[PDB]
């Protein structure tokens, strides 16, 4: 396997400051060129910053330059990047990648960071709470419905992970409260609704909100 | 900067098909362009040398073309899990630029929606607020309509909803729309129903629950 | 009309297929584009295909020499004799090979210091033809200083080709770029226009992808087009990028884009 974990995405103030981690593993960090790319909620990919493989040599995108720095430590095969000056354009999803020199020639960004996000916001985190939506034809449907949360995102499972054919967890809604909220679904066999126990597994990273909501008739 | 521009912003194939993306670039290049699938909620990848095609075998389906000012990507043969919003970069020159992407949208023989209603629950009440949301479930094409009715009155303004990406499988779709109310309000009616609009559907169908 | 036969019919109008080639690669002198050396057209149709495969460049205006050259027709190119005395000329690169060596762009001469000098070079051309020239010049990005100085022995290169008419002043950019076939570096070029009895000049001091000479400006009777479509042995008088298509009929919802007498649109 090869690896790109990525870490230090969160929430901050706008004026704050951030640092990104790009953890490697499986390649040798000493030879490929590192890159930030990041998109903003209904924004493409957006190039960000680079270091070469010795380091010492960047150059930045003219939205960031001034304010974010990269940053290399072959000896923990590790990227970072300094976010500075932070303002809420900044808020998008920050991903990591290197560049593959096949032979001689460049071909792309083939390995690329799991995705972390960095909000810059004035509003603080708020837990969600998590209802049950309960079964009342011959298939029945039941959720739970993730509501009153802030900010992105949340993740559901159904019974952490074993019930996964016939999950839709649905994208979020910003209510006009500033708050955001959404329903995760699964339909199952209407007769195996006394049989089966249906749990949707509910986490909220930055509020360091977990739940184990029962789905029950 | 080098600057991008892709054409189409929307593109709907049906299976099967030779769909091509064009790039075109503000000045000439003669290195061609780069391009990336990006699935909802995974990270883009590379297309036109995916996994370690250049180590071991050649054989790919995606083709990418075009030397000078227009680019182009082409998918050999249209499959139902393409559906994504594809980018092209450009490699020339830093700083490095992306185009507006170009998303891809599977299509599909019409299917019919499952329409299910959900009552609030118990403890929601209990806290002074009422949802009750809507299902429609594995239905295409996109278009659809909610309506809600308290007490067969119409209802606008207070309900909001969201549509799920495209199946990777069955390349369907999937929405849910909930209707938000005070505690009060909730109970000073009896009758929600959900009526549902849709091609699939010869006439309108509602579902609806009492108390 | 409304249906085409789908092939580019051979006659009557002269059609060059530029196959692994566009247009700009066989006027730069691209390796794999030789053959193109010369060349006339009525159309020259580029592939999709097409693709460089030498050493990596841009073109500041690409759009409008990709203009020129397709209406002049031809590629017909005439060597002069420049006096570059005091550089080494005939620059290679293991980018460009030809012939299982390292070569360069055929019709471009990149000019690197001698012994270690490599002073402001000035050239004149004087047009004593009736006809337009057309030269096609570079200018060499170096990837680093160490590679600046290694090639020209000089930091900060300039170069200015001038017309009475006309100045072109451009500077070099250092810096790292992907790296296309080993090289991390880029050249960006140029083409300037010659009128009858008017001087071409040329101020390099460094970094100068020197000319070999000029193309002739024919009479824009000739065109380029993007197409995929074969060639075929048939005669068709109308040309579109879908195929040749019949003028028989008075409009046509086939292709905006046509080449010859077709129907309206
Ligand atoms: C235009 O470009 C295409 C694509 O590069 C050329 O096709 C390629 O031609 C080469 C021949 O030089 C083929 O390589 C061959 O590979 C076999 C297998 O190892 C080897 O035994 C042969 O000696 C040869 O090296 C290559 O496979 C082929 N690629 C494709 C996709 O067809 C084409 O020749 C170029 N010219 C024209 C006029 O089309
Ligand atoms: C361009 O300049 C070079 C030197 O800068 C010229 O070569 C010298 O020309 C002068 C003027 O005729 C002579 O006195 C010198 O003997 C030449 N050699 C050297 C080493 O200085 C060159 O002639 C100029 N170009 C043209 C077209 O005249
Ligand atoms: C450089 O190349 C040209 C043409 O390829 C050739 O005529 C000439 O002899 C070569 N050498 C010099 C020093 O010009």
């Amino acid at each position: 396997e090869v690896q790109l974990v990525e870490s230090g995405g969160g929430l901050v103030q706008p004026g704050g400051s951030l640092r990104l981690s790009c953890e490697a593993s499986g390649f040798t960090f000493s030879n490929y060129e590192m890159n930030w790319v990041r998109q903003a909620p209904g924004k493409g990919l957006e190039w960000l910053s680079y270091i070469r493989s010795s380091g010492t040599v960047t150059s930045y995108a003219d939205s960031v330059k001034g304010r974010f720095t990269i940053s290399r430590d072959n000896a923990k095969n590790s990227l970072y990047l300094q976010m500075n000056s932070l303002r809420a354009e900044d808020t998008a999803v920050y991903y990591c990648a290197r560049d593959l020199v096949y032979t001689g020639s460049y071909y792309g960004m083939d390995v690329w960071g799991q995705g972390t996000r960095v909000t810059v916001s004035g509003a603080s985190t708020k837990g969600p709470s998590v209802f049950p939506l309960a079964p009342s034809g011959g298939t029945a449907a039941l959720g739970c419905l993730v509501k009153d949360y802030f900010p992105e995102p949340v993740t559901v499972s159904w019974n952490s992970g074993a019930l996964t054919s016939g999950v839709h967890t649905f994208p979020a809604v910003l209510q006009s409260s500033g708050l955001y909220s959404l329903s995760s679904v699964v339909t199952v066999p209407s007769s195996s609704l006394g049989t089966q126990t249906y749990i949707c597994n509910v986490n909220h990273k930055p509020s360091n909100t977990k739940v184990d909501k029962r789905v029950e008739p | 900067a080098i600057q991008l521009t892709q054409s189409p912003s929307s593109l709907s194939a049906s299976v099967g098909d030779r769909v091509t993306i064009t790039c075109r670039t503000s000045q000439g290049i003669s290195t061609p362009l780069a391009w990336y699938q990006h699935k909802p909620g995974k990270s883009p990848k590379l297309l036109i040398h995916d996994a370690f095609s250049l180590e071991s075998g050649v054989p790919s389906r995606f083709s990418g073309s075009g030397s000078g000012t227009d680019f182009s990507l082409t998918i050999s043969s249209v499959q139902p899990e393409d559906f994504a919003t594809y980018y092209c970069q450009q490699f020339y020159d830093y700083p490095i630029t992306f185009g507006q992407g170009t998303r891809l949208e599977i299509r599909r023989t019409v299917a019919a929606p499952s329409v299910f209603i959900f009552p609030p629950s118990d403890e929601q009440l209990k806290s002074g607020t009422a949802s009750v949301v809507c299902l429609l479930n594995n239905f295409y094409p996109r278009e659809a309509k909610v309506q809600w009715k308290v007490d067969n009155a119409l209802q606008s303004g207070n309900s909001q909803e969201s549509v799920t990406e495209q199946d990777s499988k069955d390349s369907t779709y999937s929405l849910s729309s909930t209707l938000t109310l005070s505690k009060a309000d909730y109970e000073k009616h009896k009758v929600y129903a959900c009526e549902v609009t849709h091609q699939g559907l010869s006439s309108p169908v509602t579902k609806s629950f009492n108390r | 009309q409304n249906s085409s036969i789908g092939e580019i019919c051979d006659s009557p109008h002269q059609i060059l297929d530029g196959e692994n080639c566009t247009l700009i690669d066989a006027l730069l002198g691209d390796p794999q584009c030789d053959g193109f050396q010369n060349k006339k057209w009525d159309l020259f149709v580029e592939r999709s295909k097409a693709y460089s495969n030498c050493y990596p460049y841009d073109v500041p205006d690409y759009a409008s020499l990709r203009s020129l050259v397709a209406s002049s027709g031809t590629l017909e190119f005439n060597n002069e004799s420049f006096n570059w005395n005091g550089v080494t000329q005939n620059g290679t690169s293991s980018a460009c090979i030809r012939r299982s060596n390292n070569s360069f762009f055929s019709r471009l001469n990149w000019l690197t210091h001698l012994n270690f000098k490599y002073p402001a070079l000035n050239v004149t051309m004087p047009n004593n033809e009736q006809f337009d020239k057309l030269y096609i010049w570079g200018v060499h990005h170096p990837v680093t200083d160490k590679d600046q100085i290694f090639l020209y022995a000089q930091p900060s290169g300039r170069i200015t080709v001038s017309t009475k008419r006309s100045q072109q002043a451009v500077i070099p950019n250092i810096g790292f770029r992907p790296r296309i076939r080993n090289i991390p570096s880029r050249i960006s070029i140029y083409w300037t226009i010659v009128k009858p009895g008017d001087i071409l000049l040329i101020n390099s001091t460094g970094n100068l992808i020197a000319p070999r000479g000029y193309f002739k400006i024919r009479s824009g009777k000739s065109s380029i087009m993007r197409s995929d479509a074969p060639i075929g042995k048939c005669k068709s008088e109308c040309i579109t990028p879908n195929g040749s298509i019949p003028n028989d009929k008075p409009f046509q919802n086939v292709n905006r884009i046509t080449y010859g007498a077709c129907p309206r649109y």
